[PDB]
């Protein structure tokens, strides 16, 4: 019957609702260990030239 | 002459609505002859795109039949001598115009198919408009040359008051 | 000088041209497909040259047999001028998409 | 919050033609649905009244719309504001509810204030013409 | 019929379900070049300010 279809189609943007709000989680997740994972490289490369420094002096 | 392109919306595997279009039709009744087509596998977009482009397709092909129209008609002006058996003159490719389009496929190399339809359709619009403006200008240049030599002929022309 | 020249080059120019023109109107062709019969797309399209006096029964006889393929329920009938909006149509409404070549 | 929504009013013996019309312009992919109005209605502009019916239309995009509502006005479909959800629908409701009621009160009011000053003219007219 | 407006409905539903699907699919592609981006920003002004001072 056509209210149920179209009560259906409501569910069905609510599910693409989530959809998107899943890809937005995605993106934010990714955004924040591409940062933390640049600042671990950063320190890795902080480390080595104080010991390199150090061992020049 | 006339030719049609029908969906043919396969009705599940392709040979049932194919072969049920082609082999049983003309079995019914010859009254088309039947070859398919083979659309290629364009990545469809969204809705709402799609529906814009419901819309753009129907622009272009109304501006690129004028464009060809156009090819035509400048063949014919520059060819008047010799425009006998018309399309054979024109001829786009093959040996003729039916045996061209019969066999007619996507081309890959002008246009690949992995990009979106608007940009294949913007990339057919960039080589149709500048070929629209190259009729435009080598066409009426050719156009003007025949002027001229017609103005020759006008000196020619007339008593020695005009020669 | 110039005679051969632009003759040839009307030819080379209509080559792609005319192939143009056909890849637009297959992508018209494929668009409206889609949009008729819903996802997934299984368009394995039909060439047809009609033959003389041909067009009448063989209209009759397609449009018939696209009625249980398209709902017909809606449209096909007849309409009104739909000038008002986005576009006004181009073409009649038939439970088979169709477009032409005037080869 | 990405489907499209817009209800409204039309004539009877419309609406399968309306239906046909929008099935064609935007084939298999817009919807609608048809219901009666009780009792005739008024026509603003005309001015007589005849048999309606409540419609909705269900449309997917902005392109889509282009299409659906300005050929809706074509056909001189009418469609006011609707609400978004059921609540909006209460708060709609309710304010209409009270606004034609108000209105329907000052109409009678003015209505009455129209006989009651005009008989007031005329109760001496006839004496204000020939003087 | 309504079996076959049900039927639009479900194709619609489709249409509009694989739009989801092809919007998310973008905005995590596009998150993997910011992603990239990100990393590459980060590492080379990080990078820098210690080279700076070393």
């Amino acid at each position: 019957s056509q209210s149920q279809g179209i009560q259906q189609l409501l569910q069905a943007e609510k599910r693409a609702a989530e959809k998107v709000a899943d890809a937005r989680k995605r993106k934010a997740r990714r955004l924040k260990q591409a940062k933390e994972e640049a600042q671990m490289e950063v320190e890795q490369y902080r480390r080595e030239r104080e010991q390199e420094f150090q061992s020049k002096q | 002459t006339e030719f049609w392109l029908i969906s043919a919306p396969g009705e599940k595997t392709c040979q049932q609505t194919w072969e049920k279009l082609h082999a049983a039709t003309t079995k019914n009744n010859n009254l088309a002859v039947s070859s398919k087509f083979n659309i290629p596998d364009l990545k469809v977009g969204t809705l709402d795109v799609l529906v814009g482009l419901s819309d753009e397709l129907a622009k272009l092909d109304a501006f690129v039949e004028g464009v060809v129209k156009k090819v035509a008609q400048y063949m014919a002006d520059v060819l008047e001598d010799s425009k006998d058996k018309v399309q054979e003159n024109l001829l786009a490719s093959g040996v003729d115009l039916v045996t061209y389009i019969t066999r007619f496929q996507w081309d890959m190399a002008k246009y690949p198919i992995k990009q979106s339809l608007k940009n294949i359709s913007e990339i057919i619009a960039k080589g149709v408009t500048q070929i629209d403006n190259d009729l435009k200008s080598r066409a009426s240049a050719y156009n003007n040359l025949k002027g001229n030599l017609q103005n020759l002929e006008r000196k020619n022309a007339g008593s020695l008051l005009t020669r | 000088k110039q005679f051969g020249p632009l003759v040839r080059w009307l030819k080379v120019n209509f080559s792609e041209a005319f192939i143009a023109w056909i890849h637009i109107k297959a992508l018209r062709v494929f668009v409206e497909s889609v949009l008729r019969y819903g996802l997934p797309v299984n368009f394995q399209a039909m060439l047809l040259q009609p033959n003389k006096k041909s067009v009448k029964k063989l209209r009759e006889v397609l449009h018939e047999l696209y009625k249980h393929l398209d709902s017909s329920a809606a449209a096909i009938i007849d309409a009104p001028m739909d000038i008002p909006g986005l576009n006004l149509s181009q073409q009649e409404y038939y439970p088979y998409v169709y477009y032409k070549i005037d080869c | 919050l990405r489907l499209g929504f817009v209800a409204g009013v039309i004539n009877r013996e419309r609406i399968p033609t309306f239906e046909r019309m929008l099935w064609r312009v935007c084939r298999g992919n817009v919807f609608l649905r048809q219901a009666e109005i009780e009792n005739p209605l008024e026509d603003p502009v005309t001015g007589d009244y005849v048999h309606k019916s409540v419609f909705i239309i269900f449309f997917q995009g902005d392109q889509l719309k282009n299409r659906v509502k300005k050929i809706c006005e074509g056909f001189r479909a009418s469609l006011y504001p609707c609400p978004e959800t059921p609540q909006e629908r209460k708060e709609m409701a309710s304010g209409v509810n009270t606004r034609i009621d108000d209105l329907q009160m000052v109409l009678n009011q003015t209505e009455d204030h129209r006989q009651r000053v005009l008989q007031a003219a005329a109760k001496n007219i006839r004496v204000w013409f020939i003087k | 019929s309504d079996a076959d407006v049900q039927k639009q409905i479900k194709h619609m539903m489709a249409f509009i379900e694989q739009e989801a699907n092809e919007k998310a699919e973008e905005i995590d592609a596009k998150a993997e070049e910011e992603f990239n981006i990100e990393k590459g920003r980060l590492v080379q002004t990080q990078r820098l300010k210690i080279m700076e001072y070393y």
